[PDB]
RNA sequence: GCUCAACGGAUAAAAGGUACUCCGGGGAUAACAGGCUGAUACCGCCCAAGAGUUCAUAUCGACGGCGGUGUUUGGCACCUCGAUGUCGGCUCAUCACAUCCUGGGGCUGAAGUAGGUCCCAAGGGUAUGGCUGUUCGCCAUUUAAAGUGGUACGCGAGCUGGGUUUAGAACGUCGUGAGACAGUUCGGUCCCUAUCUGCCGUGGGCGCUGGAGAACUGAGGGGGGCUGCUCCUAGUACGAGAGGACCGGAGUGGACGCAUCACUGGUGUUCGGGUUGUCAUGCCAAUGGCACUGCCCGGUAGCUAAAUGCGGAAGAGAUAAGUGCUGAAAGCAUCUAAGCACGAAACUUGCCCCGAGAUGAGUUCUCCCUGACCCUUUAAGGGUCCUGAAGGAACGUUGAAGACGACGACGUUGAUAGGCCGGGUGUGUAAGCGCAGCGAUGCGUUGAGCUAACCGGUACUAAUGAACCGUGAGGCUUAACCU
RNA sequence: AAUUCCUUGUCGGGUAAGUUCCGACCUGCACGAAUGGCGUAAUGAUGGCCAGGCUGUCUCCACCCGAGACUCAGUGAAAU
RNA sequence: ACACAGGUGGUCAGGUAGAGAAUACCAAGGCGCUUGAGAGAACUCGGGUGAAGGAACUAGGCAAAAUGGUGCCGUAACUUCGGGAGAAGGCACGCUGAUAUGUAGGUGAGGUCCCUCGCGGAUGGAGCUGAAAUCAGUCGAAGAUACCAGCUGGCUGCAACU
RNA sequence: GCUCGCCGGAAGACCAAGGGUUCCUGUCCAACGUUAAUCGGGGCAGGGUGAGUCGACCCCUAAGGCGAGGCCGAAAGGCG
RNA sequence: AGGACCGAACCGACUAAUGUUGAAAAAUUAGCGGAUGACUUGUGGCUGGGGGUGAAAGGCCAAUCAAACCGGGAGAUAGCU
């Protein structure tokens, strides 16, 4: 458990390419209150498809 | 492995997961809507509402079976006088489950978990 | 199901009443035996006199097992003493002359018709 | 005058121990393992006195001769001292063939049975214990067999530390002693998350030159091959008797593997009950908490093996040793030179698995796009607009799929999970009431009550209208039918 | 024998089997009388051996509940 | 050297069991130990259970399992007379009722007598507390039920022992 | 605030040791705190320690230290 | 009566599993021994590097021992890397 060698920054970059983290792909939006909230998820304000809950 | 089976272990012993589980259904059935996380709410679902369909049919014995479920004199009362009737009619299904984001310090993927009646 | 170190009771009237295995016979590698097996055992305490003393080596074969034998139904039939009868090394047929307990009856096979006829229960 | 004799002569003068040790160095120089010869070790050959009733050759071989293998004991001191952990066990192997078993053939001083001995054959298989620290060894007992070797006498960044090995202690023996002694008992810290090569699994991007949904052909690869015994033929042949088969058939078991859980069981801190000790729910009853589920008894579905189903094949091809057929060289004998036939668990197949990242990138039936343009990149080029379909990704419900990915089912047209009614299954007459009694307690309603995953059901709850990505006839050359 | 090399000396119990153990022989390589001989009730976190009880030590490992290891969020080292 | 599973002398001592400052649950009182939320793999640490056999494991019963309290009967060779000895092995134990509507025992108030006198000395028995045993009767698979709580025996080597 | 849990011969209530504002009251979140952080034992500022009887000095000593003169050492000094 | 027995405080540390850039540069959890005596413990004072102390292991003497720690000769000397 003791590297030999000091490794390049190719072979870190090489390691770190899979690191790709995508963002939302698209949100959504309501039909009474009309906001972009999260796909299946409520609205800050307390909105979810016509209903106010609190 | 784990094939077949049920239930969930959410990293807690069991002297843990039944007495969390008193404190959780005896405030749901206290406030109707509560603000708890997603594993935590969507099995808090089959601890609250069989103890719902029980004290649908009123007795003398099921206000001792529902006194060892939740040892709680004022939510016996209030489960047979007042929320006992009011879903007198459905096959079940008390609750509702409303995603509301995550959580500040640790990232915790809340909910709010509510009966379907609070109009 | 008897491998070695296992420790039985004798069956019949030939002085011995606790054996011990120490080899199990019939194929390498060999790790049980149920009924109708020949096994190989010393003899450990006998009566005050009998046909046979302490410290003999001779066959045998288990009569009587607490794992039980399985019928062709799926029944099971368990008893309650590892039990075995005593044998001959040049003979395969015993040295006693009664033979107590129920023995079972998928032992019978004319290398082994003369427990079936001593045995008050065939079962 | 100086046996300075260690004789170029250090002083007029000098012995040991360190396992309590420390330092500078040293692979110049030892042990461990390599590398180099190959003297000893092992295994094949050559001559053949004799032994074997006759007879060197069935089996042995004197006095001598020549090599092979690298395998023991050794020789050299090269790599290695600014360190490569050493014997034996445990766990995993792989190859070698001088082959232990099993397969096929020739010889015998081979009647059969069982053997002797070389020749071909390495696919597969190869004992559990007693004893010492032990490989071995001896002994007890099986089996078809308990093979021989290299791999740092395989394997301590995988595991015991008993052996030899540090510090303590003692006995024998040695020295006056300090302490030593392949002599001995007794107790004696075994460190590490994997960067890279490697190996078993699971995955994203791109290419496969229009793009997407699937099913496949298979060049190569990889696991697999074992064997006992009883019964028929047949107590036949052979044999004086005693004994006792070849060659083919029928059954049942062990070791090793593949699955699955219906039967027999195992677990079942999520399902019933009994029970102690203590504090609370105001209290009596009734229930819950804590002391390893407090101690137990039972136990559903799943996971599992000791539980029960299947496998090892049969066949085809050319083959190794060997027996042949025809037949010259050499008019005759000759398996060989021409040719023709047989031949075994080794070989290729046959059984099965992942299998087009086979770049030699495939085969294959399907469904979708048939718009306008201007700019210099003059055409495989850059941009503005209606176009954004096939289909996949993302999100929610999740699973006999699962580390995370990935694979699979469902997405209001729908049972994908949680709920609910009727059932099943597990525990074993719940609480409450009335009777009996001094009271523990029984009896009745009562096989009642509770019920985890489990098989068939119900839209009450949760799975949102959309949005996001993928485009508009496919490049060039050459050949062939056709308008 | 804690001292014995030839050695697993030699015999008998113990075991199916016993290079260790207990009992005798003496050919003691090289015990031996206050660097002590032999013996002994009790005692020892002492050396060596057998027996009943007990069981995952093991043939043969299967399941279960918890703290880690795998995923997501914040802080964020070390040997080389 | 850390807001360290480390160490440091004295004082106080509640309940229900209990021989007791052990142990199990508690009140007075204090804290949830300064990272979390999930899924329910190999493997490892800490643990509960196990069919048939029961030391075949290994250097070795290492570890684990088991025994385990009070009362009574009983108890070997050996010996320095003490020991060995808790040798070994066994038997009863929960609650209820009676003996006794709470006994044997402990404590002790009134009532009365003299009085060398005061915080009296005796007769006296109210009331409180309360063992231990015997006999009937009853529930469970199991009555030291949980927590605590010795494995036993047989020959030797060394050293007297603490 | 009210459900649950843990110690209860301690992790409850105090002092002699030792540290030296860590104590209380406002205000701040940059570093400190193994995370977030409005909270703090953190930064700043302000308050807080009242004795004839309780602890130290104080009268007297124990071990032991110093020790006028005194004895003995080269000086240092060593005892007493 | 005990250099007595079973056993908490207290003192010690026999075996095994954890862990050996861990919570600790020697501990923790389940077991263990002594536990009115040759014991254990808070305070103070005494001894001193060839010397102190030792129910004796070359042990221990400020996380250092077959001759401690600090300053000086000293920039000790080195045929050796
Ligand atoms: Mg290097
Ligand atoms: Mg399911
Ligand atoms: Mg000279
Ligand atoms: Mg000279
Ligand atoms: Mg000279
Ligand atoms: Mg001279
Ligand atoms: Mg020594
Ligand atoms: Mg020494
Ligand atoms: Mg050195
Ligand atoms: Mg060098
Ligand atoms: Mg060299
Ligand atoms: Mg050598
Ligand atoms: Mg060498
Ligand atoms: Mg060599
Ligand atoms: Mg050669
Ligand atoms: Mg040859
Ligand atoms: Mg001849
Ligand atoms: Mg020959
Ligand atoms: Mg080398
Ligand atoms: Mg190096
Ligand atoms: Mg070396
Ligand atoms: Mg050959
Ligand atoms: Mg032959
Ligand atoms: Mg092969
Ligand atoms: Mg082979
Ligand atoms: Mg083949
Ligand atoms: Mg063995
Ligand atoms: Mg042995
Ligand atoms: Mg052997
Ligand atoms: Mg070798
Ligand atoms: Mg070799
Ligand atoms: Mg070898
Ligand atoms: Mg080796
Ligand atoms: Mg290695
Ligand atoms: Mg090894
Ligand atoms: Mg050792
Ligand atoms: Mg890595
Ligand atoms: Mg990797
Ligand atoms: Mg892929
Ligand atoms: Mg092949
Ligand atoms: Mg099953
Ligand atoms: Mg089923
Ligand atoms: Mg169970
Ligand atoms: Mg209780
Ligand atoms: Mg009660
Ligand atoms: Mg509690
Ligand atoms: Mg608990
Ligand atoms: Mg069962
Ligand atoms: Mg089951
Ligand atoms: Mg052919
Ligand atoms: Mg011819
Ligand atoms: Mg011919
Ligand atoms: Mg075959
Ligand atoms: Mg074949
Ligand atoms: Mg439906
Ligand atoms: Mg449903
Ligand atoms: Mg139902
Ligand atoms: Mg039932
Ligand atoms: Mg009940
Ligand atoms: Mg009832
Ligand atoms: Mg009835
Ligand atoms: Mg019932
Ligand atoms: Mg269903
Ligand atoms: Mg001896
Ligand atoms: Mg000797
Ligand atoms: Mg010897
Ligand atoms: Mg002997
Ligand atoms: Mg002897
Ligand atoms: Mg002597
Ligand atoms: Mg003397
Ligand atoms: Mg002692
Ligand atoms: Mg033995
Ligand atoms: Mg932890
Ligand atoms: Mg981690
Ligand atoms: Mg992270
Ligand atoms: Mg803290
Ligand atoms: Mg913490
Ligand atoms: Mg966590
Ligand atoms: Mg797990
Ligand atoms: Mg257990
Ligand atoms: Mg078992
Ligand atoms: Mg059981
Ligand atoms: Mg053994
Ligand atoms: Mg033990
Ligand atoms: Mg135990
Ligand atoms: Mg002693
Ligand atoms: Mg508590
Ligand atoms: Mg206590
Ligand atoms: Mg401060
Ligand atoms: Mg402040
Ligand atoms: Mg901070
Ligand atoms: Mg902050
Ligand atoms: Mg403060
Ligand atoms: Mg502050
Ligand atoms: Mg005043
Ligand atoms: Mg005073
Ligand atoms: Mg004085
Ligand atoms: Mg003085
Ligand atoms: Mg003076
Ligand atoms: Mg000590
Ligand atoms: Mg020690
Ligand atoms: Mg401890
Ligand atoms: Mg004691
Ligand atoms: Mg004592
Ligand atoms: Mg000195
Ligand atoms: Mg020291
Ligand atoms: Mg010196
Ligand atoms: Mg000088
Ligand atoms: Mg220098
Ligand atoms: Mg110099």
């Amino acid at each position: 458990a003791v590297q030999q060698n000091k490794p390049t920054r190719s072979k870190r970059g090489m390691r770190r390419s899979h690191d790709a983290l995508t963002a939302v792909t698209s949100l959504s939006v309501d039909k009474t209150s009309g906001e972009k909230h999260l796909r299946h998820h409520i609205t800050a304000d307390g909105y979810y498809r016509g209903r106010k809950v609190i | 492995m784990r094939h077949r089976k049920s239930g969930r272990q959410l990293n807690r012993n069991s002297s843990h997961r039944q007495a969390m589980f008193r404190n959780m259904a005896g405030s749901l059935v206290r406030h109707e809507i509560i603000k708890t996380t997603l594993p935590k709410a969507k099995e808090l679902r089959r601890v609250v509402e069989p103890l719902i369909t029980l004290a649908k049919t009123d007795s003398v014995a099921n206000r001792r079976l529902a006194f060892a479920r939740t040892r709680d004199n004022e939510i016996v009362a209030k489960l047979f006088n007042e929320l006992g009737p009011r879903f007198a009619s459905r096959a079940g299904g008390y609750t509702r489950i409303l995603k509301c984001g995550f959580r500040a310090g640790d990232n915790a993927p809340m909910a709010y978990i509510e009966l379907v009646d609070r109009s | 199901m008897i491998q070695e170190q296992t420790m039985l009771n004798v069956a019949d009237n030939s002085g011995a009443r606790r054996v011990m295995c120490i080899k199990v016979l019939g194929g390498s590698h060999r790790r049980y035996a149920g009924v109708g097996d020949i096994i190989k055992i010393t003899i450990k305490e006998a009566i005050p006199r009998g046909k046979v003393k302490k410290g003999d080596v001779l066959k045998a074969v288990v009569v009587r097992t607490k794992k039980g034998v399985r019928r062709p139904d799926g029944s099971v039939i368990r008893f309650d003493g590892n039990a075995c009868v005593l044998l001959n090394n040049n003979s395969e047929q015993p040295i006693g002359t009664r033979i107590f307990g129920p023995v079972t009856r998928e032992l019978r096979s004319e290398k082994f018709m003369k427990i079936i006829s001593l045995a008050p229960e065939v079962l």
